[PDB]
């Protein structure tokens, strides 16, 4: 009974879109719009809540980064503001680690954040954790055995190879060896002890190309790469698989999701989203 | 466009 959910996004303009696939059965549902559009916002659930963070909508009438935190409960279909984050975030990336979001990294204009802040859902706070030693928007994070990991980016001159990890109970941030390829607006998830890296863009091309971190050995692999080349694509993993959502390639907003099987090393078609756009949050939970 | 996102600008 867990879905994927995708929320917002962009094709034309940012979107309000709130849609939730069953790979059980190859369903779409759409769901509640969000209050506001983003695209480049990023997605996670704690306590079976799906949460909405930063992003911008970039509208008709101009671009508005956003500081927002938005609820929604399945069990009622309702968006609930939160609490604002300390600063806008465009092209962020979130972990959830014991029940708090961590708010990495993203621009506001033409400021590139390296700071970090954590969410308690408890006391609906916000607060500010050392900052990356790097600055990074398009930043990919995910968490693996309770440590925060942000990969690649962009800061502000350079698309980045390089990625950090956070160390809670320590409250800081350390190098770790840096991927094999560039990549900014990377989809960044975590299967079976490794952090993997699939797609982004490189400088010169939206890549295909899918490398994983093994955190025993400190190395990247590369794995079998996607069928389509992508950047701001969403990713997560749902019953031991990871899935891709979307995307730009360079000439076409991708409808296009795709599966990873780490057992057999390939990737393979599995549905279509109900039309081609960027820049989404995407997360999993139960159906609504 | 923004080559990344795909966005305008
Ligand atoms: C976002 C509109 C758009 C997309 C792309 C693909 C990168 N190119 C352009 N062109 C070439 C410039 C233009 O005329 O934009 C008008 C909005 N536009």
């Amino acid at each position: 009974g867990r879905l994927i959910y995708t929320a917002g996004g962009y094709f034309r303009q940012s979107l309000s879109y709130l849609e939730a696939y069953n790979p059980s059965n190859g369903s779409w549902l759409r769901l509640a719009d969000l209050q506001v559009p983003r695209s480049g916002l990023a997605g996670c659930v704690v306590g079976g809540l799906l949460y909405a963070v930063g992003g911008r909508n970039n509208s008709p009438d101009g671009n508005t980064d956003s500081s927002a935190l938005d609820c929604y409960n399945p069990m009622t279909n309702q968006w609930s503001p939160c609490a604002s984050m300390s600063v806008p975030r465009n092209r962020i990336g979130v972990g959830v680690i014991d029940g708090h979001i961590y708010a990495v990294g993203g621009s506001h204009g033409c400021i590139h954040h390296s700071s970090v802040e954590r969410y308690e859902p408890e006391r609906d706070e916000w607060h500010l954790v050392a900052p990356m030693l790097t600055r990074r928007i398009g930043v990919g994070v995910a968490v693996l055995n309770r440590l925060l990991y942000a990969v690649g980016g962009f800061d502000g001159t350079n698309r980045l190879n390089s990625a950090e990890c956070y160390y809670p109970e320590r409250n800081e941030w350390r190098m770790i060896t840096p991927m094999n390829t560039i990549r900014s607006g990377a989809g960044v998830c975590v299967l079976h002890n490794c952090i993997y890296a699939a797609g982004g863009y490189d400088g010169q091309d939206q890549l295909n190309s899918v490398e994983r971190y093994d955190v025993e050995t400190e190395t990247w692999t590369f794995v079998a790469p996607m069928r389509h080349h992508r950047s701001a694509l969403g990713i997560t993993v749902h019953q031991g698989k990871i899935y891709v959502l979307g995307g730009y390639d360079g000439h076409t907003f991708l409808d296009s999701v795709e599966c990873y099987d780490p057992d057999s090393d390939t990737w393979s078609e599995v549905t279509r989203m109900t039309s081609g756009r960027s820049g989404v949050g995407v997360a999993v939970t139960m159906e609504p | 466009c923004d080559p990344e996102t795909g966005e305008c600008l």
